[PDB]
């Protein structure tokens, strides 16, 4: 449900 | 993802304290990155919520990829992250409900009921 931040 | 043609308020670090922190309004703020598939999916529902909530609840979005500082300030470790800013603008809670327009609006109204009932007491 989410894209990890960099 | 958003533009002047919608009711989503674009929130940069160059207006955040002003638009959000120093505001008596209930605020919903989406922290996103435009390359993130889960954030893209949410875009239409977010616009629908902002429009439904026009003049009732303020609805914002922060590109927390382009502005990672602000993203970091609120511990955003993923996109999209949705924060709700109630009475106390320094304890914004995280929304983990559905991502449909209706789910967002339902959460928005619940939080709003609380802000107003806080005002009353
Ligand atoms: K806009
Ligand atoms: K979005």
């Amino acid at each position: 449900e989410v894209c990890p931040a960099g | 993802l958003y533009s002047s043609s919608d009711d989503v308020i674009e929130l940069t670090p160059s207006n955040f304290n002003r638009e959000v922190i120093q505001s008596d309004s209930l605020w919903l703020v989406e922290f996103y990155a435009p390359w993130c598939g889960h954030a893209q999916r949410l875009t239409p529902e977010w616009k629908k919520a902002a429009t439904a909530l026009k003049d009732v609840v303020k609805v914002g979005a922060v590109d927390a990829d382009k502005h990672h500082s602000l993203g970091g300030q609120y511990g955003v470790q993923g996109f999209p992250t949705i924060k709700i800013f109630g009475s106390n603008k320094n304890r914004p809670e995280d929304y983990q409900g559905g991502r449909t327009g209706e789910a967002i609006v339902d959460a928005a109204l619940s939080a709003l009921r609380q802000l107003v009932k806080d005002r009353l007491g």
